[PDB]
């Protein structure tokens, strides 16, 4: 419940959480996928 | 009039308390 | 439609009433 | 403390209680009702009542509205045909600027043509909404079908006169009917001293007496209105006593003997001789009461009935027959004592509120220039005696009647049949 | 300076088309309000003059010189009213802040 | 601009300031993730 | 300078509250903590029905006898029922307290239950109670906001129950919800507290609600005007923030755009009711939502002041008269358990500033899901997503 009251209730903060999250999510997604591709293709 | 019937039940819809609203 | 609409029978003279305040009506 | 009514030489009378109550109220009472109008200014009064917010020669409409609102004060302009009063209510600290606003409004309207123009659409509404309760239409039609010139003028503006009332006319009324000698400033919540010190400035200006008070002449007659309502409304009145006579007290005792409103919610108002005389013969829903409206030169007293169209006839007849019984001496002393108790309790509960107390003092001022302590009245109402009541009755049962009817009037009788 | 004013007046030449000064004030909201309040007579007159100018402008012609509204003749009708409207906006603004 | 000069007007802004910074801030961080500046 | 509102209690538990004033008449009433909230859908019109039957017949007085007497004394007899409280009060010359109190005693106990006729009366009026569009809107703003609870059901009840009610049922409601500890004898005006306490000793000595963000839309296009009410959950009766919410209502004050803060026992409805031509309903709604939002993020000390002052001139007092005051004494003893004086109200008003007003407004109005009730030509009234999205700003 705290999160809603803190980062998801004020639209400005909603955007902030979205943008920040997206900033981190991507690199990771790329890494994970890339890694998987690599494990999947060992050569 | 306007009081003959009551709001139909939404129990199969309604979830299962401001305490929860914040989470919901 | 008498703008915003609302039986007791009048037994006394009428007295209009209007002014700055939003309410305005007549009483017997 | 007590009001102290003092007539400033300008003619204005000042009076205050300074109850030191939280929200003091101050009201100017000026004899300026439709009565004081005439045939070619029909409507001036109505607009004047709705135009308490036009720029005053001293303040902008904007400030007026905002200022009063800010302090939480309230300016209201009541108005009867016999008179009219502007009233301001508010904190003791903000009543200085409240008196500034109220005295600017009463003594200096700019009546700007553009402004007055903007109001005529607001005028249609008032005259319109006030007519929701059929009673309004009736009492109006009644005072009209009954009188010839003065008290026949309506409280609300006629339909043709909307779009025709001009600023000039309004200004004319004030300078004519709104003069000092015809006004009085009573204030609850203020120092009698200052009232004199804020009226000696603006009110004493219009020193003259003002346009003559057109006398009122009775005409009799009947005006009906077939409009297909579910209930038939019918008022049958005759000429009665005026303000300032003991026969007016007799007529007030007579309406409280005949029935002047229910005291119990959902009661049948058992005692009302009228209600009893109708209910012994008719099982339909009904509402029968006694109507009394007395002004300083003339009065109207009669019966008011609401009933199903079908029974409308004999119910009216039954009510009329009951008054004829009172005209024949068929009354008991306990009934008159109960009527006196009802009348005096109604007077005390009317003056128990602050705005009703301020209105009463105001009315007394304009009417007799003097304050009559609630106590004094009690003994005068007591003065009315049984025979006196009977007398007023015979006046009604004999004097030419005036009848205003509305509804499905296929079974509503006429005056020559009534 | 006043003579210069008259010169500018002629140069402005709004007199030529047959219009008074208040005639040319751009109809800013404020101007709009004042125009509305104008007693009808003036309003209708204003319209006539304005329309005439339009017609004259269309034909690329100017009224007879004599008919030109003389500087002296020019009077300010809208202005008296406009002043109030402006003051009104002003009053509202500070009660606003 | 004359009208903007007001104490309340000022109060409103002061109350509005934090929110303004936030959106700009989000936009700022957004630009970063948007371009990965180099 | 200021009345005392001296209040005491008795054996039964009935409280006897009074606020002497120099006015001459008095308003003596009995309040009872019994409304439609205490009814269990099998007796949904018992309180209303009782009132209709009450005031008419009793043990010491037959039929009109009480009505007949109060007229004889010259007093006005009134009664009303809400979802939580029932009141029977008499306005009468102070000297008549002796009978204004004995009469009230009969009305609360020893009452005699006509039932047939009152049933017809209630039923028929209800058949026409539909004319009071506003009441309709407000009795659905209640149904759709408090679905499944005893706060959804109306004071009058459904015609069904009205027809199906019997003396014994009534007797039960009477014998169940008319207990002495849940009763206040309130007096205002020219009364002495010791005399009123002696009269109460002589006579009368014998005596999870939930808000559901929802929507009800009654579309009937033949009506000329549309009435729409939008509310959120009010804090309650005892919640302190009620006062900062009243100031917020005083800031707000299309057409007939009233504002309400209806309070029940730890719940309530806080919102606005407006009547407009259909074509403008959406614009009104947009307007209104913007305003609530204005207070939530952009208040101004000036306007707060405007609001504090209007609230200051609303407080009820001896000036307002006996009844208004009694009524306040009865509700204050039933809800708060004490009569809050006007000085405490002034202190709670003057402690309100702009920052705590926008904090409390963000607490309640901002983002909570509203209850919407519309009646009339309400096609252009926006559905729940648009109103819910208008309950916040991006």
């Amino acid at each position: 419940s705290r999160l809603y009251s803190l980062l998801f209730r004020r639209t400005s903060t909603f955007a902030l959480t979205i943008a920040v999250g997206a900033l981190f999510f991507e690199r990771a997604f790329d890494q994970g996928a890339d890694a998987i591709y690599e494990h999947i293709n060992e050569g | 009039s306007h009081t003959d019937v009551k709001v139909p039940d939404f129990s199969d819809y309604r979830r299962a308390s401001k305490e929860s609203s914040e989470a919901r | 439609v008498l703008d915003v609409k609302r039986g007791q029978a009048a037994a006394r003279p009428l007295v209009a009433t209007v002014g700055l305040n939003v309410p305005a009506s007549v009483r017997f | 403390q007590d009001l102290e009514f003092t007539k400033l030489p300008n003619g204005l009378v000042i009076a205050s209680l300074e109850n030191y109550a939280p929200l003091s109220r101050i009201g100017l009472f000026v004899k300026a009702g439709s009565r004081y109008e005439d045939s070619n200014n029909l409507g001036t009064s109505h607009l004047l009542r709705l135009a308490s917010s036009l720029t005053t020669k001293g303040a902008s409409s904007f400030k007026i509205t905002r200022g009063i609102e800010a302090v939480g004060g309230k300016l209201s302009v009541t108005a009867t045909r016999e008179n009219m009063a502007y009233t301001v209510e508010g904190i003791r600290s903000d009543i200085e600027i409240l008196m500034e606003f109220l005295l600017n409004v009463t003594t200096a309207p700019e009546f700007r043509r553009w402004e007055v123009a903007a109001l005529r659409s607001q005028l249609k509404i008032d005259k319109a909404v006030a007519f929701q309760n059929s009673q309004t239409r009736i009492i109006e039609n009644l005072h009209d079908v009954a009188y010839k010139n003065a008290l026949a003028n309506p409280l609300y503006c006629p339909d043709y006169r909307m779009g025709k009332i001009t600023s000039e006319e309004l200004h004319y009324f004030v300078q004519n009917h709104f003069t000092s000698a015809r006004m009085a400033l009573v204030g609850l919540g203020v120092s009698h001293s200052v009232l004199k010190q804020v009226a000696e400035q603006f009110l004493n200006m219009r020193g003259g007496l003002g346009l003559a008070g057109a006398k009122a002449k009775y005409r009799g007659g009947e005006i009906r209105e077939q409009n297909g309502d579910n209930l038939v409304h019918a008022a049958i009145v005759a000429e009665s006593a005026a303000i300032g006579n003991a026969e007016a007290n007799a007529f007030s005792v007579l309406q409280h003997l005949l029935g002047a409103g229910p005291h119990i919610k959902r009661g049948n108002n058992t005692t009302s001789l009228l209600s009893q005389s109708v209910a012994k013969g008719s099982h339909q829903p009904f509402d029968v009461s006694a109507f009394n409206a007395s002004y300083s030169d003339s009065g109207l007293f009669g019966i008011y009935t609401i009933s199903q169209a079908a029974a409308a006839g004999e119910v009216i007849n039954a009510a009329y027959n009951q008054v004829k019984a009172v005209a024949q001496g068929n009354l008991s002393s306990a009934d008159v004592q109960a009527a006196k108790n009802k009348l005096k309790a109604g007077y005390l509960m009317s003056v128990e509120t602050s705005e009703g107390f301020l209105s009463e003092i105001g009315s007394q001022a304009l009417a007799a220039g003097s304050y009559m302590p609630p106590s004094t009245v009690l003994q005068q109402i007591d003065s009315v005696a049984d025979a006196d009541v009977v007398k007023a009755a015979k006046k009604f049962v004999s004097g030419k009647k005036s009848m205003a009817a509305s509804g499905n009037l296929g079974h509503t009788p006429f005056l020559d049949e009534l | 300076l006043d003579g210069f004013r008259k010169w500018y007046y002629n140069a402005a030449g709004f007199n030529k088309l047959g219009l008074m000064r208040d005639d040319t004030l751009h109809e800013t909201e404020d101007v709009k309000e004042a125009i509305r309040r104008l007693p009808e007579d003036l309003y209708n007159d204003r319209m006539f003059r304005i329309k005439r100018a339009l017609d004259l402008t269309m034909r690329h012609q100017i009224l007879p010189k004599d008919q030109w509204t003389k500087y002296e003749e020019d009077k300010f009708y809208l202005e008296p009213y406009l002043k109030e409207v402006i003051r009104e906006r002003k009053e509202r603004e500070e009660w606003a802040k | 601009l004359s009208r903007f000069l007001g104490p309340r007007y000022r109060e409103l802004a002061r109350n509005w300031i934090p929110t303004a910074g936030m959106w700009g801030t989000v936009g700022a961080v957004g630009l970063v993730w948007a371009t990965d500046w180099r | 300078s200021v009345p005392e509102t001296q209040v005491s209690i008795l054996d039964n538990g009935l409280r006897v509250a009074s606020e002497q004033s120099s006015h001459a008449t008095c308003t003596v009433g009995v309040w009872i903590d019994a409304g439609s909230r205490y009814e269990t859908e099998k007796n949904n019109g018992a309180g209303y029905f009782l009132e209709h039957l009450a005031f008419k017949g009793t043990k010491n007085r037959p039929g009109n006898a009480l009505e007949k007497e109060v007229e004889s004394i010259g007093a006005h007899l009134n009664a009303y029922s809400t979802r939580e409280h029932t009141a029977y009060l008499i306005k009468a010359l102070s000297k008549d307290l002796p009978k204004v109190v004995e009469l009230l005693a009969d009305i609360v106990q020893n009452s005699s239950l006509q039932i047939e006729k009152e049933r017809d009366v209630i039923l028929r009026e209800m058949q026409e109670n539909d004319a009071s569009m506003q009441n309709v809107v407000f009795d659905y703003l209640h149904a759709t906001a408090f679905q499944g609870t005893p706060l959804a059901q109306a004071v009058e009840g459904p015609s069904e129950n009205v027809r199906r009610l019997s003396r014994t049922d009534l007797t039960d409601y009477l014998n169940r919800h008319y207990k002495a500890p849940r009763m206040v004898l309130a007096a205002a005006g020219g009364v002495e507290h010791q005399q009123l306490l002696d009269l109460a000793q002589k006579h009368l000595s014998s005596v999870p609600c939930r808000f559901t963000g929802s929507e009800i839309r009654h579309r009937d296009d033949a009506l000329p005007l549309a009435h729409v009410a939008i509310a959120v959950e009010g804090p309650g009766w005892a919640n302190p923030d009620n006062v900062t919410l009243q100031v917020a209502n005083a800031i707000i004050g299309c057409q007939s755009f009233q504002t309400f803060n209806i309070s029940y026992s730890d719940t309530g409805l806080l919102g606005a009711h407006f009547v407009c031509d259909a074509m403008s309903i959406d614009d009104m709604v947009f307007f209104l939502q913007g305003q609530w939002m204005r207070l939530c993020t952009s208040a101004t000390e000036s306007e707060v002041t405007r609001g504090k002052n209007i609230l200051r001139n609303a407080l009820v007092s001896h000036l307002d008269g006996t009844t208004p005051v009694c009524e306040d004494i009865g509700r204050s003893l039933l809800t708060y358990g004490r009569r809050i004086p006007l000085a405490e109200w002034e202190s709670r008003i003057q402690e309100v500033d702009a920052q705590m007003l926008r904090d409390i407004c963000s607490k309640y109005f901002y983002d909570q899901c509203p209850a919407v009730a519309g009646y009339g030509p309400i096609e252009q009234l926006p559905d729940y997503n648009r109103i819910r999205s208008g309950m916040f700003w991006l």
